[PDB]
RNA sequence: AAAAAAAAA
RNA sequence: AGCUCUCUUUGCCUUUUGGCUUAGAUCAAGUGUAGUA
């Protein structure tokens, strides 16, 4: 939860995003909707990547 | 299952659950010729939690036909009448509701005597039914009665042809006219009988169905016949050569004949692309098989709407104009 | 959707748009291609 | 509609901007206030609304001996320390209570 | 939308338009120490210098001769007041002089825009204002009258309406270039932007509370008025509730 | 042009003989009709030209090229009365409507304010707003609908809120002294109460039977107005509460083997069960002697059927409603 | 105490 | 051991990239359905 919003006070919630950050956004909200992939994902990316 | 929300007044086809009947059915139409296996893809008490049987469906369609065909019946008492079930109490309403829009009902829960029979004995949805009853009394009727042919059918005209897109694009747009989905069907009905010599063939190249379309056109002349029982001399200019009258004009009758039968389901349409009722709160797409998906407008009228699991579509749009609302709808719209 | 695997057809389409535009115009490369981004065109390479 | 600036520096207002009509039915009115004095009115310096940093810590530490008195006092007692013993202490303390 | 730079840059520059417009009574301002004072075709309003956002607000609030046609509507909209009331007043009849048909925004010099021709000789009083109640009528008779009608744009450091045809009625039948029917009239002067009225001049008895009384519905009910308001109200973006 | 979109469009679709035809698909005209999002939309004027022409509407020119004149020129009205002849009195007296004082633009906009709603005695479609009205307690219990006029006229033919349609009831009653059933049962006719709607849940997804799913999370927490920063000065919303940081805190008061993955049922379906068995019930006796009593157009009645709904319901004996009394 | 900056049979 | 024509190889380059700077700057995107006939 927490890093999400530290991630999400980078950006207003208005503005002339470019690609990358409307890709971020959508990553977010994402991890929001789902956690528990979001989290293995974190985890796995953190061992192997 | 295709239900019918009456506070929103539009249709729903929606993935229900099945029932315990559905899945009984499901397990003995398995095992028909050799002794079988059913893959019920769901837990044992999953399958003791299901209902055991359908859910009635009086409760989740229009009652509005059947409340029209019970008051052509004769039984006026709709409220005091021995139902198998017992419908929910304000779904009726919207429909005797929608029953007093087209008028059919007067201010006394009385069928009218010269309408309301004329929409009541006829086998065809009842909106389009009021808009083919206004055109004597207004003009052109057998252009709307060939469309009242084929609303009145099912299976789509266009063949679904995978390997074609700009080419079925062409052949529709071969037909197609900006006033409309209408006019266009109108346009390949024109175009296949007054040239066509009822050749299949020729249908072949144009990316149309053959026998749905013969059924309508034995469609239109169930209706004409049923019209001439009405008292009305049918007006067939079609095979006179007498084009005189501007076509335009005559466009701006036909589908002003539709927005006096077709005023209830009204929408504008948003900078986004999008629709929107008349209230500005439902969020209604076009659907993808009207030349209207791809071109733009104003104010739109629509056969019917449906509410799919994502997007709710919108069918057979025709361009209006606001003032032949407000003009043909005093009792249901007026001015801010 | 703006990704995916590389195929073949956006492997070849990146190879004639590098021959035309060079190595450091990877926008007008990315523009060639529907679902990459100038980075992912930048990282193929 | 105004800019809304707010004003960290000495900037008086002469009393021409004191000054309004007024439309009735038996005249018009042409109010000018201040007339009784001959000093202007000045703009609010922005620092006089913002408490010195000294007397916030001091009233931090205070405010925070009498929460952990209360606390201490109010678990031998209720279970939760209410919203009213404490709206004395409401905006106070850096970590503000 | 894919816009170009000029229309990038008036959508930029729309909120200072607003603002702008606003704040026009302290910004186009007389008190000014320098600035060749100008005045806006087919308008009175005189601008002191050149501030281009305030004189395209102000052309978009004034479009299509709207300063000539709030003119037109008050003194017709007073001309139709004073027809109905020639029987208690004594007045003969009543005309509408439509000589010069450009003279609303003229402040050099002004005509004459309603007469009142008078079946006996009134005794007018004292030139004294609207609103001023010791009323000393003089022993010199006449019997013809004149009403005109004039609109401000007033400022801020001048929208003293009272002073305003007071200085306007005097200096209008002091000179001899001005031509008017009567030596007796009533100025009426029009505080447009802040909506106050005046009238000053000699008054035959009974006027008084028939000016008074049509000029407070009119100001409350003119159609030019009211496209005008509603034209400010559309350029501020300022609602009520 | 000319000639070339009107014998390409002849050539595209003779068969269009109703309305008009699509303008031809082709890289030298423009299908001005179609879609073309919002973000593709160049902001053209009536003449075409990607131009501007307000002082609030984004242009560096208002009125008739930065003059509040115009090409016609101006030219007031006369208006002569008097005793003998008055205006008043006149027959075509021309009222000063608001309207000759505006603009074309004037116009435009006033009826772009002139909406349309439907009315209040009638339900339209998508009209979702009695949610809020509902569920707000005393407010919700005083205020009511909003009598659309069909439920009036149902009241008119004889039915009630609270219960639904069907045949007369002959139950006694529910007194509310618990479940006597010492009670006379002398049964007044009364009538069916109302079913229940079915809501259906939104079904967006392929998730299976019986699964409640992965939980979502939810985000941490979260003289009237200004002038404006500009739309496209905007950015994003660098004009904040100017006075105190930070959206504001909610805030507490206090502190055979089957297949693989497969389970097998433990018991059978009782209906693949009846259908080998033979039922619940027994068929008749049939004692003999019992024999068969008999021995072994729809249009055109359709064209003579001149019988009326009221002799219709005479005859097939039916009760019918009331009618104006 | 104007210009950029509001298009070539 | 010549002169013409043909072919190959060698030469030739013959339509053979005409400045600058913060690579001059920036660059997400309409809708795609379809229990039953």
């Amino acid at each position: 939860i927490l890093a999400l919003e530290r991630l999400r006070e980078a950006y207003s919630t208005k503005g002339r995003l470019n690609q990358s950050q409307r890709e971020e956004l959508a990553l977010i909200e994402q991890a929001y909707d789902s956690p528990g992939t979001t989290l293995e994902r974190i985890k796995r990316f953190l061992l192997t990547q | 299952l295709r239900a019918y929300n009456p506070k929103t007044g539009i249709e729903s086809l929606t993935a229900t659950p099945v029932s315990k009947a559905s899945a009984a059915q499901r397990a003995g139409r398995a095992g028909r010729t050799k002794p079988g296996k059913c893959f019920r893809l769901y837990t044992e008490e999953a399958y003791q939690s299901l209902p055991d049987a359908t859910v009635p469906e009086i409760q989740r369609s229009n009652l509005a036909p059947i409340i029209l065909q019970l008051k052509a019946l004769g039984i006026d008492n709709v409220l005091r009448f021995d139902y198998f079930t017992p419908p929910p109490a304000e779904q009726m309403t919207r429909a005797l509701e929608l029953l007093y829009s087209l008028g059919a009902l007067d201010d006394y829960a009385k069928l009218t005597r010269p309408l309301g029979l004329r929409m009541a004995e006829l086998a065809v949805e009842p909106m389009m039914a009021k808009t083919l009853l206004s055109a004597q009394s207004f003009g052109c009727l057998s252009e709307i009665l060939t469309i009242a042919a084929m609303t009145s059918l099912d299976g789509t005209l266009w063949i679904q042809h995978e390997g074609d897109k700009k080419k079925t694009e062409s052949v529709k747009r071969k037909f197609a006219a900006e006033e409309g989905d209408h006019l266009t069907l109108l346009n390949v009905y024109q175009a296949f009988v007054t040239k066509g010599r009822k050749e299949a063939h020729w249908c072949h190249e144009n990316m149309l169905n053959y026998k749905a379309m013969i059924r309508a056109v034995s469609i239109r002349a169930q209706l004409k016949r049923f019209l001439e029982r009405f008292g009305i001399d049918v007006e067939e200019s079609l095979s006179s050569p007498s084009v005189s009258q501007q076509p335009a004009n005559k466009a701006e009758k036909i589908q002003r004949c539709l927005t006096i039968g077709y005023f209830a389901h009204a929408a504008k349409m948003q900078p986004d692309g999008t629709f929107r009722n008349v209230s500005g709160t439902t969020v209604l797409h076009a659907h993808p098989s009207s030349i209207m998906f791809n071109r733009k407008a104003d104010w739109v009228i629509f056969h019917e709407v449906l509410e799919t699991k994502d997007k709710t579509f919108i069918r057979d749009i025709t361009r209006i104009k606001k003032e032949w609302l407000l003009e043909y709808a005093p009792d249901f719209y007026k001015t801010t | 959707v703006k990704g995916g695997v590389w195929t073949n057809i956006e492997d070849e389409i990146l190879k004639a748009a590098v021959s035309k535009y060079g190595l450091n115009q990877w926008a007008r490369v990315s523009s060639l291609l529907a679902r990459k981004t100038p980075k992912q065109c930048k990282a193929r390479w | 509609g105004g800019l809304g600036m707010l004003s960290g520096s000495h900037i008086l207002i002469p009393a021409s901007d004191k000054r309004w009509c007024k439309q009735t039915d038996v005249g018009i009115t042409h109010f000018r206030a201040g007339m009784s004095h001959d000093e202007e009115t000045l703009i609010p310096n922005i620092a006089r609304y913002i408490i010195p940093w000294e007397a916030e810590f001091i009233d931090s530490q205070r405010v925070w001996t009498e929460y952990s008195q209360k606390r201490l006092e109010a678990q031998q007692q209720n279970r939760r320390l209410t919203l009213e013993d404490l709206e004395d202490s409401w905006d106070r303390g850096l970590p503000r209570i | 939308k894919k816009l170009t730079n000029a229309q990038r840059s008036g959508l930029n520059q729309i909120p200072n338009r607003r603002f702008t417009l606003w704040w026009s009574p302290t910004i186009n301002r007389a008190n000014v120490y320098v600035g060749f004072q100008v005045q806006l075709d087919l308008t009175g309003i005189f601008l002191h210098g050149k501030i281009p956002t305030l004189k395209i607000s102000l052309i978009q609030i004034f479009r299509a001769h709207l300063w000539q046609k709030i003119h037109e509507s008050v003194v017709m909209d007073l001309c139709q007041v004073f027809d109905q009331e020639l029987e208690a007043l004594s007045i003969e009849s009543v005309q509408k002089e439509t000589i010069h048909p450009r003279k609303s925004y003229k402040m050099n010099s002004s005509c004459a825009d309603i007469q009142l021709f008078a079946s006996h000789k009134w005794n007018v009083t004292r030139p004294s204002l609207l609103f001023d109640t010791k009323d000393v009528i003089e022993a010199t008779t006449t019997n013809k009258f004149w009403i005109d009608v004039q609109l401000r744009y007033g400022d801020y450091d001048s929208h003293d309406i009272e002073r305003y045809v007071r200085a306007k009625y005097l200096d209008y039948t002091t000179d001899s270039m001005s031509l008017y029917p009567s030596p007796t009239g009533l100025m009426i002067g029009i505080d447009l932007a802040y909506n106050l009225y005046s009238a000053y001049g000699q008054y035959f008895p009974g006027l008084k509370t028939l000016i008074q009384q049509a000029m407070a519905k009119i100001m409350k009910a003119n159609p030019a008025l009211y496209v005008l308001r509603e034209r400010i109200r559309k350029g501020l973006q300022l609602y009520a509730s | 042009r000319a000639a070339y979109e009107a014998d390409l469009t002849a050539q595209q679709s003779p068969y269009v003989f109703f309305g008009t035809p699509l303008p031809p698909l082709d890289p030298d005209v423009r299908d001005d009709g179609s879609y073309v999002p919002i973000w593709k939309q160049e902001a053209r004027d009536e003449r075409g030209r990607k131009r501007f022409h307000g002082a609030f509407t984004g242009g560096w020119s208002a009125g008739y090229f930065n003059t509040v004149g115009s090409k016609e020129g101006w030219t007031p009205s006369s208006f002569v009365s008097s005793r003998t002849k008055r205006w008043k009195d006149d027959p075509n007296k021309v009222e000063q409507r608001p309207e000759d004082f505006m603009d074309e633009e004037d116009l435009a906009d006033l009826e772009e304010s002139r909406k349309l709603q439907t009315r209040e005695a009638f339900s339209g479609l998508g009209s979702t707003a009695d949610d809020a009205v509902r569920a707000s307690g005393l407010m919700g219990l005083f205020r009511v609908e909003g009598e659309t006029m069909g439920v009036k006229l149902l009241k008119k033919m004889g039915w009630k809120e609270g219960q639904g349609i069907g045949p007369k009831v002959r139950r006694k009653a529910r007194l509310g002294l618990g479940s006597d059933a010492n009670i006379t049962e002398e049964t007044h006719l009364f009538a069916p109460d109302n079913v229940p709607m079915i809501s259906f849940v939104r079904k967006t997804d392929h998730k299976g039977l019986g699964y409640a799913g992965e939980t979502g999370l939810t985000p941490l927490s979260k003289p009237r107005g200004s002038i404006g920063v500009g739309i496209l000065n905007d950015t994003g919303s660098d004009d904040e509460d100017p006075y105190e940081l930070g959206p504001k805190i909610s805030y507490n008061r206090v502190i055979r083997l089957p297949l693989d993955g497969f389970v097998f049922g433990k018991e059978p379906d009782p209906l693949i069960s009846e259908i080998i068995a033979e039922g619940k019930y027994p068929p008749p006796r049939i004692p003999p002697g019992w024999v068969s009593s008999k021995k072994p157009s729809t249009a055109e009645a359709a064209k003579s059927s001149t019988l009326d709904p009221r002799a219709r319901a005479a005859i097939l004996g039916e009760k019918q409603l009331p009618g104006k009394s």
